[PDB]
DNA sequence: TCCTCATGCATATGCATGAGGA
DNA sequence: TCCTCATGCATATGCATGAGG
């Protein structure tokens, strides 16, 4: 079970995170009102891109 | 000596020998489950190579890939 | 021994390719030369490159 | 080599991704079911590659027949359970 | 090893899960 | 009731192999 995102849609979401790396549950329901995704598909994207950025590499 | 660049060095190391010995990332997941109880995944070997993971679980594994390579490199060694 | 192309020498390579699409083994061995690689990594990666501009989809 | 062989071809693709995804077969499960109902095993590189055409269209052709065999048997099995 | 052609091992990673703490 | 954190399934693809011309 996996949902995946077009590509152009990754772009804005992305900008959305440099914007705010933590935003809150109702920032992240309007995020996806903007794009089209699912509100929990929003949630876990942005955990990850936080999780990325906690790497030693990336 | 930082610790951080022993992980690196250790991290790239590990990718060289892994190499030489023949042995896939998943090898090397389920290698470790037999001789040390808990498997892991070609997905968590890779991102140990390049360095993908927390300092912190960097740490938990090296020792664990420590041993593992001490056991294979020695297959030929009577 | 695994042979990995660095992100520019790909570039190089795709730029020989848009220009000749099918070098001859003297040529080969002159990219291979000039690059510092083996001449069948060169060989193949050429055959791999004819082969998936002859896709569907590349 | 007519158009309408590579737009059946698209079709075809598309149709079998969601059916093999509705059905809940992994890429690597349809690999691992031919070679058993064919005989001939698939790996999962090459159902990837057939779902998005990665593949010639000589390569495509030859591939489709075989797939559709197995997604027709899953799509009859699914609506008797 | 020189080509095409069909195919795949091995790998990188996008998206996800779940246990556990605010 | 969202986060962090360790971890992986599933998929895409770079480089390769081998049968055959
Ligand atoms: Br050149």
């Amino acid at each position: 079970k996996r949902t995946s995102i077009e590509t152009n849609v990754r772009f804005a979401l992305e900008k959305s995170f440099l914007a705010n790396q933590k935003p809150t549950s109702e920032e992240i329901l309007l995020i996806a009102e903007q794009l089209h995704m699912e509100k929990e598909v929003i949630r876990v994207w942005f955990c990850n891109r936080r999780q990325k950025e906690k790497r030693i590499n990336p | 000596p930082s610790d951080l660049e022993e992980l690196e060095q250790f991290a790239r190391t590990f990718k060289q020998r892994r190499i030489k010995l023949g042995f896939t990332q998943g090898d090397v997941g389920l290698a470790m489950g037999k001789l040390y109880g808990n498997d892991f995944s070609q997905t968590t070997i890779s991102r140990f190579e390049a360095l993908n993971l927390s300092f912190k679980n960097m740490c938990k594994l090296k020792p664990l890939l420590e041993k593992w390579l001490n056991d294979a490199e020695t297959m030929s060694v009577d």
